[PDB]
RNA sequence: CCCCCGAAGGGGGUUUUUUUUUUUUA
């Protein structure tokens, strides 16, 4: 339960029979024996409770696949009839960015996005039997929802792991060691990008280098560290 | 398709970037990365690293028959063919592309035929016998300058390299173990090191074309950022004899020939630096060789 | 030319089934259509010809030549086709190649003891061809240019062999011409346009040698969409029409 | 070779009328299939084909069915690629005169010829094995499934190789290389009695076979 | 081993160090072929150019939304040479990195930015040949393109320069190339600025420079032969057409 | 006795790489995946599967083929492909150093590529069915021995040669399955299954100590 | 965004061959 334990593919499933449990990633229902079974290797992760306990597995992964409700970057590399082709990721397949899923957007007043633009999205929809779709709007009410196009900044990859760490996790130190040198606009995608825009050139290549050597360093301590020699702007 | 999406932001900050006199690495326009020549095992097997560009290479030979035209001469042939562990934009063995058709060209034209090896001390006996070396490149983590890479390594390979002694007695030949008698290595008449320098136009091709005040922006040793950005391509191939191997500017943006001189001494200030680099870790190699045997004959 | 619509079909082949026959420049059954020849142009060949057809397609022939001993090379004459557009395993570059290789064999296609330097050695020759252009079955077109390049061909003066600096003999032989025949309906006609081909019902591939209508003979079809079968009387046409409209095709390439 | 074991390079290779049987499919992996084997005294072929179609095709969408035909040496490399491809267009030719291509569009039908065997004991046979391969092919596409407007027979004689239709009232094939000079009428005789014989064994093994 | 550079300044051929080889050329030569086309001659190379397009993409793929696609083809005929090579050379590694090369060159020269989902075919024979062909190649391509209509930036002028010892040796030969290393030159216009730098054997590092100047003067006359021909064949084909 | 080096995780342009060493055999694989695949490389309801095996010396020819083939047949079951559908897995495996006579064996590089490919898989965070292992045996001419991890001397003058990749679940101490089992030579049934026995035995050795190499490395990556 | 209508609808982003060792040395 709320210790959290390191798990392999193939290993007995360690959670209680009796207790119902909702699976999220790293867990997989075989369609044929319906046994619970481990298909990653990483960290076993059972939530509290609440009604039922998610159990989960935390695995490094590179490669994003697209889920509901994830806010994605992704780059315009085509344009449709009534949709926009995007690249959440180089060599992945593409999503769908519908015309309509827009804030103030009809069939006569369209969007004003080109191929090469950097979109901020929320993926809406990812059925397992079509393309991915993403959102820039509410999709209950129809007005702006911090969705959008991205401007002038740098991108930056980042393994999965890292992304989720920075969106939900408060208390990841990067984005307040980063604060500490500059001020700058952040925009997260769990597609393993971030987007990264500073008023002054210099110091949105500062945090680039930076938020890439502190990714590539699995100790958390040694970020401000980076950040000091890192803007102490060396070549 | 499997293309590099870039998006306008990304090109605009890394050509901004140049402008304001940045890399992203941290390296000045004409510095070259620090490489690592690493040796193992047999002799001919090397592993070369460029900050995160990663390369291997394999030297080997066996017996065979020399060419009808060429009756004195060994047989020697490069190969450097691309996989996806380079990257996924790569196809699998498309010898036959832009990039793989030039930068086997450009390989063979600085080791292969600018007679960098000895042909003529690989054969065995004129008519029927030679030695064929034959040099691999395993090409495993791309961040660009992989021709500058692969002749590193192909050359640090080549004098590393040594085929087993062997002698003659008329129709037959007498090849040995290492039991039997040491090895001995190739014939290296000097050492061909290529620069690849990028161009970068940061203005417009109006500019490029019918414009003074020549903007034109060169850098050495590209990034695959860099690499990807890019306007123009230029490889020079030089050896500590001053000597120009080899130059390759296969089209690409309209560059000013000054510059293109400077690049090239430029470029020797580097091969200097590189050749003497090999010529060090060789003999490191060899001499730890020597005392490992020393340690492994008394206990 | 070629894709032609079903009624433009319809149309050209009323017109060319027709009696007399109606083609869609007026020309008579057994006219051909103006071409011009240029030789003598390529002077590191023995032999070099061009030439050009109305309609655009145009060809060039190099004649070259290399001492053989006969013994270990029996072929004294090797034809060699490129087709612009077409790769060299193409089945028609292939086709055509072993048709103009049959046609000009040391055999009998032309006169083997004219190569003949002594009796171990002999010149082979060379025949390249490069199709520029063609909008029809250029074989007629390149069998015209070969013809002329070979009537327009020196080679070395002989005196192991020596040769001569300076001096140069003209090879004197006779080589075939190939025709080709479109079958349409019950008319048969020559040089077929690239829309008669399209609607012929079949082809007549014609060598010529000597003033004799000789081999190889070939059906062909021009196209794949209206190849139909033909009566004997249609072949026997076709082969009095080539050995009557023969002779001055002749004079008129052999006239410099 | 990258994609064959040839061996070693070093090495060098070493150097030193007739009565008809007719079978339909016997193949399973393709549409339709022949075996024609032929003993004339002193000489004996058999050859094999196979009809794969009516099957997709790479492209534009075409109107009509597209017919290959690739002729596969048996055992001897007996004959020039060059050659092979030639009797290969004009196979072409004929069975484009033969098959009803309107059936098939955006479809294409590959035919495989196969001269697993062709020794004559006797001591240029590519026009004497033509009228064969017609037979084969003819019965191959019959067997497939595959719509003829006639059955496609041929004859050869003095290296004239003619193939007729419609009881030998009209050509659809004729082929004259070298094979001496005689008059044109005998060989058409000949041909024909070759292409009426062969015609009659081709509806009768259609007959009790199929 | 012979006088490729004599006492009293000549070559073998009978002309100067600093002295080009005939270069005439002729424009709109295949008008039923192409587009664009040219026959060029310059000493004893002798090469066709057929131009083809801007025309519709053959596959609904190589199709570029934003631009036009450049293909370059170069068939160097197996008569082309005094011995003929019963091997053709069309799949060849050194063929392939010439045609990469001219596309690489006439990407940037080209606008095919204004011809989007279009391609340009670039077809090329090269009948005859004598040394410094690449040179020849490129003066062909930018003559035929030129022809064609097809928007560029400037000329594109190919020249040749062996280097002899001391001496440097302008449009050298097939005798000149073999026995001696050469440079190959593709000048933008009247600049000083290279689209294309080509040294495929051994020269002395501090003597290139020096290599380079003749040839890029050398480099310019050609750029004024072909301008020569083109204003003819315009100012010729602009009157007449005329009434 | 057989110990093993192992690394994880040491190419940066691929989502999962590995290096896998043993005695002198020395490979490297990198695995891309799940990515787009091409249209003729598509399967509707699972993942489909590009392996390319690249020798030491020389260039890829028909060897490197059956390896691939062998190679593929030991990952197909070991992934659960029906989790990506119409989607492409790139695994490349490059043999460093082959550790055996090229010409007459590669059972040693099969056996260190399944290795190292099912490490690499396991660094890009695909899913698996269940662990595996694979290791080298081989019954020499004169002693009739049965030598699990035999040096290429060992192998000139071996009585036969084996690859045994087994499929390991519950913490390594089940066999679930025998993924791949490639015998040439001259042996006999006795033969056969004392190898099957200790090799099985090897095996579990090698998963238990493939399993402590992925925690080591896997383990900081991700947070408590 | 262009296209009609009139005062919102319907359609569209193009799936070479010039010929007696060694050393220092008036
Ligand atoms: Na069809
Ligand atoms: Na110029
Ligand atoms: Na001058």
């Amino acid at each position: 339960d709320s210790m959290s334990t390191f798990i392999f593919p193939g290993d007995s499933f360690p959670v209680d029979p009796t207790t119902p449990v909702k699976l999220g990633p790293g867990i997989y229902c075989d369609p044929n024996t319906q046994e619970i079974r481990p298909v990653n290797t990483g960290v076993l992760h059972v939530s509290a409770k609440g009604k039922v306990q998610t159990a989960y597995i935390d695995y490094s992964s590179k490669r994003y696949i697209p889920s509901v409700n994830d806010f994605v970057i992704g780059v315009i590399i085509g344009t449709f009839s009534d949709s926009y082709k995007v690249s959440l990721q180089n060599f992945s397949s593409s999503v769908s960015l519908s015309y309509m899923a827009f804030p103030n957007a009809s069939k006569k007043n369209r969007p004003t996005l080109q191929v090469g633009d950097l979109v901020y999205a929320r993926v809406c929809t990812a059925e397992k039997e079509l393309e991915a779709e993403i959102e820039c709007f509410d999709s209950t009410t129809g007005r702006d929802a911090g969705f959008g196009i991205l401007e002038d900044g740098m991108i930056i990859d980042v393994n999965l792991n890292f992304a989720r760490q920075l969106l939900f996790n408060n208390d990841f130190p990067l984005l307040k060691v980063l604060a500490a040198h500059t001020k700058f606009e952040v925009a997260i995608g769990l597609n393993g990008k971030i987007w990264v825009k500073c008023e002054e050139l210099s110091n949105t290549l500062a945090c680039y280098r930076t938020i890439m050597e502190c990714c590539q360093k699995n100790d958390t301590a040694a970020f401000k560290d980076i950040a000091k020699r890192q803007f102490k702007e060396i070549l | 398709a499997k293309d590099i999406e870039i998006s306008a932001s990304e090109s605009k900050f890394i050509l901004e970037a140049l402008r304001q006199n940045y890399r992203l690495d941290g390296r000045s326009f004409d510095q070259f990365r620090d490489v690592e020549i690493t040796f193992g095992k047999e002799f001919g097997d090397v592993s070369v690293k460029m900050g995160n560009t990663k390369v291997h290479c394999r030297i080997s030979c066996q017996i065979a028959q020399p060419y009808e035209d060429r009756p004195f001469e060994g047989l020697f042939v490069i190969s450097t063919e691309i996989s996806p562990m380079a990257g996924s934009q790569f196809e699998n063995g498309n010898i036959t592309g832009e990039d793989e058709v030039l930068c086997s060209r450009i390989i063979e034209k600085s080791v292969r035929r600018s007679g960098a090896l000895d042909v003529e001390g690989l054969c065995i006996v004129a008519g029927s016998k030679c030695w064929a070396v034959r040099a691999d490149v395993h090409f495993l983590d791309c961040d660009g300058g992989f021709i500058d890479a692969s002749c590193i390594a192909v050359m640090a390979g080549l004098m590393h390299f040594k085929k087993p002694d062997i002698t003659v007695h008329g129709e037959q030949i007498i090849v040995h173990p290492v039991n039997e008698r040491e090895p001995v290595p190739l014939g290296i008449l000097h050492i061909p090191i290529c620069v690849t320098f990028s161009f970068f136009n940061p203005q417009d091709t109006e500019e490029n074309i019918k414009g003074e005040t020549n903007s034109e922006i060169s850098i050495i040793d590209a990034t695959l950022k860099e690499e990807l950005l890019r306007d123009g391509v230029l490889t020079v191939t030089l050896n500590k004899n001053r000597e120009v191997v080899q130059v390759s500017k296969a089209g690409g943006l309209p560059m000013d020939a000054l510059t293109l001189m400077k690049c090239c001494h430029e470029a020797y200030s580097i091969i200097e630096k590189i050749t003497d680099q090999i010529l060090q870790l060789l003999k490191e190699d060899s001499e730890k060789r020597n005392k490992y045997a020393a340690m492994l004959t008394s206990e | 030319h070629m894709s032609l619509s079903v009624a433009e079909k319809s149309y050209l082949y009323d017109s060319l089934a027709s009696t007399p026959s109606i083609r869609p420049d007026g020309r008579l059954p057994h006219q051909f259509r103006p071409i011009e020849i240029f030789t003598d142009f390529l002077p590191s060949s023995n032999g070099s010809s061009r030439i050009i057809a109305s309609d655009g397609s145009e060809c060039i022939v190099s004649i070259k030549s290399k001492v053989v001993d006969h013994h270990v090379e029996n072929e004294l004459l090797q034809v060699d086709v490129d087709i612009a557009g077409q790769r060299d395993d193409a089945l028609v570059v292939e086709t055509i190649t072993s048709l103009l290789n049959k046609v000009l064999k040391s055999g009998s296609g032309v006169d083997s003891s004219k190569l003949q330097l002594t009796k171990k050695y002999s010149f082979k020759i060379f025949v390249d061809v490069l199709v520029i252009s063609s909008h029809s079955h250029p074989i007629s077109l390149i069998s015209f240019a070969i013809y002329s390049a070979l009537n327009s061909t020196y080679l070395p003066k002989l005196i192991l062999p020596t040769f001569h600096d300076y001096d140069m003999v003209k090879l004197d032989i006779n080589p075939p011409l190939v025709f080709i025949l479109a079958v349409v309906g019950n008319n048969m006609l020559l040089d077929p346009a690239a829309n008669e081909s399209e609607v012929a019902n079949n082809g007549l591939i014609i060598s010529w040698s000597n003033g004799k209508i000789t081999s190889p003979i070939r059906s062909v079809a021009l196209n794949d969409s209206n190849v139909k079968s033909f009566k004997p009387h249609l072949l026997k046409q076709g082969l009095a029409m080539v050995e009557k409209y023969a002779p001055d095709v002749v004079r008129s390439l052999e006239n410099l | 070779d990258r994609r064959r074991l040839l061996g070693p390079a070093a090495a060098k290779p070493m150097a030193f009328e007739q009565e008809l049987s007719l079978h339909t499919g016997f193949i399973e992996n393709c549409n339709g299939s022949a075996l024609v084997e032929a003993r004339s005294l002193g000489h004996q072929t058999s050859l094999i084909t196979a009809v794969y179609g009516p099957r997709s095709i790479r492209g534009s969408f075409t109107s009509q069915g597209t017919i290959s035909i690739q002729l596969k040496n048996g055992l001897l490399e007996k004959y020039n690629t060059n050659e092979l491809k030639e009797v290969s267009s004009f196979l072409m030719g004929i069975f484009n005169s033969v098959v009803n291509l309107s059936r098939y569009p955006k479809s294409g039908i590959d035919i495989f010829v196969y001269l697993t065997y062709d020794k004559d004991l006797t001591n240029s046979q590519i026009s004497s094995l033509i009228p064969h391969c017609i037979t084969s092919i003819t019965l191959a596409l019959a067997d497939a499934g595959i719509e003829l407007v006639d059955m496609a027979g041929a004859g050869e004689a003095n290296g004239t190789v003619v193939s007729f239709i419609k009881n030998g009232e009209e050509i659809v094939g004729f082929w004259k290389d070298d094979g001496d000079d005689e008059d044109l009428l005998e060989c058409l005789d000949r041909c024909k009695e070759q292409y009426n014989r062969y015609r009659d064994l081709m509806i009768s093994c259609l007959m009790n076979q199929e | 081993r012979l006088e490729i550079y004599s006492p009293e300044g000549l070559r073998l051929d009978g002309r100067r160090w600093n002295e080009l080889r005939r270069f005439e050329s002729s424009i709109n030569t295949h008008p039923h072929a192409a587009d664009g086309s040219s026959y060029m001659e310059q000493g004893n190379n002798k090469i066709i150019t057929l131009v083809k397009g801007p025309k519709e993409p053959r596959l609904k793929s190589q199709m570029d939304t934003s631009k036009a696609l450049l293909n370059v083809s170069v068939n160097i005929t197996k008569f082309s040479k005094f011995e003929r090579s019963k091997s053709s050379h069309k799949n060849e590694r050194r063929v392939l990195e010439i045609q990469t090369s001219l596309v690489r060159m006439f990407e940037k020269n080209v606008m095919l930015n204004i011809y989007p989902r279009t391609v340009i075919d670039i077809e090329i024979h090269v009948l005859e040949q004598d040394g410094g062909i690449m040179g020849s190649l490129i003066n062909g391509i930018t003559l035929a393109l030129i022809d064609a209509g097809i928007s560029m930036f400037d000329y594109i002028s190919g020249i040749s320069v062996g280097l002899y010892d001391t001496t440097p040796l302008l449009d050298t030969n097939s005798l000149e190339e073999n026995a001696m290393s050469t440079v190959t030159l593709g000048v933008v216009g009247k600049s000083e600025k290279l689209s294309l730098l080509l040294v495929e054997d051994k020269i002395p590092l501090d003597r290139l420079e020096n290599v380079l100047a003749i040839g890029i003067a050398g480099a310019h006359r050609v750029r004024d032969l072909m301008d020569e021909e083109l204003r003819k064949h315009a100012q010729k084909r602009v009157s007449n057409a005329s009434a | 006795s057989m110990s093993v080096q192992a690394e994880i995780g040491i190419l940066d342009h691929v989502d999962g790489s590995s290096e896998f060493v043993s005695q002198d055999t020395k490979v490297i694989c990198s695995v891309t995946g799940p990515i787009e695949p091409k249209a003729r490389q598509e399967l509707p309801t699972q993942l489909a599967l590009e392996i390319i095996v690249r020798p030491a010396k020389g260039v890829a020819t028909t060897r490197e083929k059956v390896l691939e083939d062998k190679l593929r047949a030991v990952l197909t079951p070991l992934i659960t492909r029906h989790c990506y559908p119409r989607q492409l897995c790139q695994i490349t495996c490059q043999i460093l150093e082959s550790g055996e006579d090229e010409a007459e064996f590669s059972l040693r590089e099969l056996s260190c590529c399944i290795n190292a490919a099912f490490l690499a898989l396991v660094d890009a965070g695909i899913a698996l069915n269940s662990m595996c292992a694979s290791i080298p045996i081989a019954i020499i001419k004169d002693t009739s021995d049965i030598i699990v991890d035999p040096t290429a001397e060992q192998l000139k003058i071996s009585l036969s040669v084996h690859t045994l990749a087994l499929e390991f679940v519950n913490g390594g101490k089940v066999v679930k399955n025998v993924l791949l089992l490639d015998s040439n030579g001259d042996f006999n049934e006795d033969q056969l299954f004392s190898l099957l026995e200790l090799g099985e035995q090897k095996c579990q050795e090698l998963v238990t100590n493939i399993r402590r190499i992925i925690q080591d490395n896997i383990s900081p990556r991700l947070v408590v």
